């Protein structure tokens, strides 16, 4: 990955002082969710970032 | 209080003194009298009257500056602005604290020195005619009427014409 | 050393003095004795005990600041951050240097003044009974036993009852 | 002028003095003579010779900094750079003003103290043989030839061998 303005995001996340993540109900209609790749191996199989949803065509 | 005059060997202020800052209380045959020394009071007041204009001349004039209050959270640039303002505030607060402490210390030493200088000047006028009793008060060893006392306060005390009588009174 | 007492007319410290900072060494018919003056030592220690809490009250509390170490080279913003930090460091280093120099100078002047104040207080107790030999040591001109000496150190020296004998010894 | 020696009880400088800063003018039967005191002059000069290297050790070395002059108008970043530079300039200007004021005050007090210290040292050499006339000038009460005077200036004045004659001249 790559973070444009990486310093700013790191700074504000550090200042917030928490990684508390509240899952919201997003409704992605007509696309495949939970995309993954073999570069990011979660468990034995392919995976992805746990806080990001890779939407592909359905 | 570097010289030990004020809060030292004087040991007490005079709330009845309203004429000036430093002065004399004399007691002789005629009766007790009190006066203030204008020269020492004026010197101390002159040295105190400024004392803050001589370092911080005045207020400099600032018109357009950075923003110091922010609504959202941007990141690097807001962090830098907050840091710059906090650094400036801390440095100027330290400057204020140190300046006030130094000025207060010097003012106290200055007034103590003026008291000591008045005492020494008076002691030097009374070369051998008087003895310092140690509580900041001189014992003069001859008939010294109000004209004599006002000559002491004036600075024109003629020590030569009382030297014989004073020396006879002291050493018998 | 503004008053010339310490490293001035005293000319020597007393490594055998462990009781206090300032004190007396007396020598009379009975024999040499030594004591320390608690009042002057306590005054100097009290004036020294703080002396840094009165300007820099304490450490202020800083939590989130700018970045001060950088991996890559960005340009304007990194230059500004480096400049701000370098400016703050230089200003605080100067503050530290000047503060320490001023405090050291005042401490030295303060201890010198306390020594001079003790000397002058003692000299004023011995109005005409003693003569200052100039090396910081008084020659008393009468039988002065250990009770006499401890009265001098106490501050209750009764100069009136030795005045005749002392004056006779001095001026013959 | 905390001690009132210079511009105080001395009341006048000596433009004819080129040998040193502090010195003596003696007058006896042989004739008027003048000399300079090397020890006090050297002490004052030594204390003055630095006095600025002891706070600002030297010039620090700055190579690449921010831009301080701008052609166009950008906005936030230019405002921040201008603000940072103006803050640094104001803080350093205040540092310069306060430092120079403090150093000047201490230099004046230092030279006054050296004058007072020389006066007191001389007065302590002449234990009972001389009287302070109050204008910073001692009246010695015995035959004191040029060898006597140079012994006073030397610091080896033998007060014991003139004590009887001096006391007889003073108190008759
Ligand atoms: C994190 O916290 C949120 C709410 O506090 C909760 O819903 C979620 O299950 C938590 N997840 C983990 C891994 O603790
Ligand atoms: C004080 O002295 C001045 C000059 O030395 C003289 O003119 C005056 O009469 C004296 N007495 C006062 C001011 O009471
Ligand atoms: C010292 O003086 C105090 C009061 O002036 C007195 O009580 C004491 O007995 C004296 N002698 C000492 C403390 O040795
Ligand atoms: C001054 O004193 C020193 C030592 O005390 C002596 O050697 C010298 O001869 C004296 N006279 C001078 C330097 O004229």
């Amino acid at each position: 990955y790559d973070v444009p303005d990486y310093a700013s995001l790191r700074s504000l996340v550090a200042s917030s002082g928490t990684l508390e993540f509240i899952t919201e109900g997003f409704t992605w209609t007509g696309v495949t969710q939970n995309g993954g790749s073999n570069a990011c191996k979660r468990g034995p199989g392919s995976g992805f970032f746990s806080r990001l949803n890779w939407l592909t065509k359905s | 209080g570097l010289f030990g005059a004020i809060a030292g060997f004087i040991e007490n202020g005079w709330e009845g003194m309203i004429d000036g800052w430093y002065g004399f209380r004399h007691q002789n045959s005629e009766g007790t009298g009190q006066a203030a020394d204008l020269k020492s009071t004026q010197a101390a007041i002159d040295q105190i009257n400024g004392k803050l204009n001589r370092v911080i001349e005045k207020t400099n004039e600032k018109f357009h500056q950075i923003e110091k209050e922010f609504s959202e959270v941007e990141g690097r640039i807001q962090d830098l602005e907050k840091y710059v303002e906090d650094t400036k505030i801390d440095l100027w607060s330290y400057n204020a604290e140190l300046l006030v402490a130094l000025e207060n210390q010097h003012t106290i030493d200055l007034t103590d020195s003026e008291m000591n200088k008045l005492f020494e000047k008076t002691r030097r006028q009374l070369r051998e005619n008087a003895e310092d009793m140690g509580n900041g008060c001189f014992k003069i060893y001859h008939k010294c009427d109000n004209a004599c006392i006002e000559s002491i306060r004036n600075g024109t005390y003629d020590h030569d014409v009382y030297r014989d009588e004073a020396l006879n009174n002291r050493f018998q």
